[PDB]
């Protein structure tokens, strides 16, 4: 998973995984549902969906 | 032209559409570029390749 | 045939913890898989019934961006203590429960006087703290009977809660490759759904097959 | 057809010899897809002349890329043509244009 | 408590869309059902296409007949959209015979009484010459889904065979205008049908293949 030239990883999202993670963590001003306090992740994705 | 065009045959402006998923059923947050496009076909068959 | 098709198995719970569910269904038809996912999913995200904490009733501060003195955690954290709190009630439709403790220590779920119909499903969950011993908190909840999700900005001194009336907390289809007889172009549902201690997983997917089955008990013969 | 071409697709039909033109204007009077008879009109008579004119068409030959060539005729029985009007699609050809 | 859904009103406005609407639903249930309906009526449907034409003139597909017009691929690819309803058979052999200069259109074949040509305008060749006849043998298949003739005498010519009788099925939610609930909402189901089916009877069958496919998850 490493280069052999020098420490770094080779295993990168090169254009697709990387503007999905872009668009999905992004922050706005104002959206839908902005200003409310939720209890954990599964609630988040539960919104979401 | 190609706005009068698209105005014309009762056709958005901007020419993106909102699109539904196929599978979930759900509305996409961002309209999608939607239209009709010329496409070929190279003489690359992979019959001829494996 | 033409109108028969393929059934899938049973048998393939994987359980990881008390209440998560793991099942696997193969084989099956070729695009059956996301129409029976996606379809069971929406079921059980926000069209299930229940009973959730809705609103409280405090005799303590009126506004609620504030704080209280005598005790650790904020206002915010004992809402979201509250949120988690699972409860289900029998024969009744609402109820008022009542906690009343004035001590030194954390407050768990059976300092509340038990009743007839009230079950608290896990008495170890935690509401807050009393650091000092002269703070003596007293509360009054709302437990009501509903469906699905709704939040507290479509509602409208007591304190709007977000009630939470479905019992699952995440769902989540996933949908594989599988193959019988040379046929490839199948599929296999992966269904994995992490559940609370209020009701068993397979008895929520049981519920939501018999309510899709009733929903469209209209036309089949 | 393409639906957004430029113009210059039925130059490339009716210069190479890949489809079937009318030498002499006429009407056509017997249509199939082995042949084309095509009666030609007074004006363009020669004197000592066959009289019509008969195009024989290519119905799946080889090509030297192993590709299936032939040639499938457009016009009704009983069209006016005239010189220079195709009477036969090719391979890649819609009524007289390239058809990628 | 839940409600009903009933089919109640059915609007025909042509010959090949047709509109259903559903109603009662509830709120969330609308946009789920219909797009079960739509991937179920999408994915497998019963059907009956032309699967072979056996023609005594021709030898194979790749050769031509002298008094056509268009070419024998072209015959088979015209038959290959033909649209025919069969009653109660699953194996019917359709003849075809016509003299003259003239198109060959849909009513040229022989009745049979359990077949139904729902469209008698589709056209098939076109004969140039007045002494060129042709004679085939259309052999109509009942099935369900797509597949190509690779997977399944020298004068027999095989053909791909579509079963699928939907083209597209568009659904919307809407509001109730008039209710006692104003949560309650109908959804409006257009499908478009080259006619060799019914669209109460597709919804019907939709229904009980969910229904069917549905009846596993309550053994768990």
């Amino acid at each position: 998973i490493l280069s052999p030239a020098n420490g770094e990883p080779i295993i990168v999202p090169s254009q697709d995984v990387v503007l999905g993670l872009y668009y999905m963590t992004r922050d706005c001003v104002n959206a839908k549902g902005e200003g409310m306090v939720l209890t954990g992740p599964k609630e988040a994705e539960r919104l979401y969906r | 032209e190609i706005k009068e065009l698209l105005k014309l045959g009762d056709l958005p402006t901007s020419g993106q559409i909102r699109l539904y998923d196929g599978r979930t059923g759900e509305q996409f947050e961002r309209p999608v570029t939607v239209g009709y496009m010329y496409m070929l076909k190279l003489n690359h068959l992979v019959d001829d390749k494996m | 045939s033409v109108t028969e098709f393929l059934k899938p198995r049973l048998v393939d719970i994987e359980q990881v913890s008390s209440t998560h569910a793991k099942v696997t269904l193969e084989p099956l038809e070729r695009g059956f898989g996301h129409t029976l996912g996606n379809a069971l999913r929406r079921i059980l995200l926000s069209s299930m019934p229940g009973c959730a904490v809705t609103e409280v009733e405090i005799d303590g501060v009126l506004h609620e961006y504030s704080t209280k003195e005598g005790v650790q955690e904020d206002i915010l954290e004992i809402l979201l203590n509250l949120k988690g709190l699972a409860v289900r009630v029998q024969g009744k439709d609402e109820v008022i429960l009542t906690l009343n403790k004035s001590g030194i220590g954390p407050v768990t779920a059976a300092d509340i006087t038990h009743d007839g119909d009230v079950e608290i499903v896990k008495p170890q969950h935690v509401i807050c703290h009393l650091t000092d011993e002269n703070a003596s908190i007293s509360m009054r909840i709302k437990v009501q009977r509903g469906r699905g999700y709704v939040p507290a900005s479509t509602r409208i001194g007591r304190l709007l809660v977000d009630a939470c009336y479905s019992p699952v907390e995440r769902i989540a289809y996933n949908v594989e490759a599988a193959r019988v007889e040379q046929r490839t172009d199948l599929d296999k549902l992966v269904i994995e759904m992490e559940t609370n201690g209020t009701i068993d997983p397979e008895e929520a997917i049981r519920r939501a097959a018999t309510i899709l089955a009733e929903q469209l008990e209209a036309f089949v013969d | 057809k393409p639906l957004v071409g430029t113009g210059m697709e039925r130059a490339v039909a009716v210069d190479s010899g890949v489809t079937a033109v009318a030498k002499r204007g006429g009407v056509v009077q017997y249509v199939d897809a082995s042949r084309i008879v095509i009666k030609v009109n007074e004006d363009e008579m020669y004197p000592g002349e066959a009289g019509i004119d008969i195009y024989n068409l290519t119905k799946y030959t080889r090509s030297n890329q192993n590709t299936c060539i032939n040639q499938m005729p457009c016009v009704s029985l009983g069209e006016p043509v005239e010189r220079g009007d195709v009477l036969a699609d090719g391979p890649s050809t819609d009524l007289g244009e390239l058809a990628l």
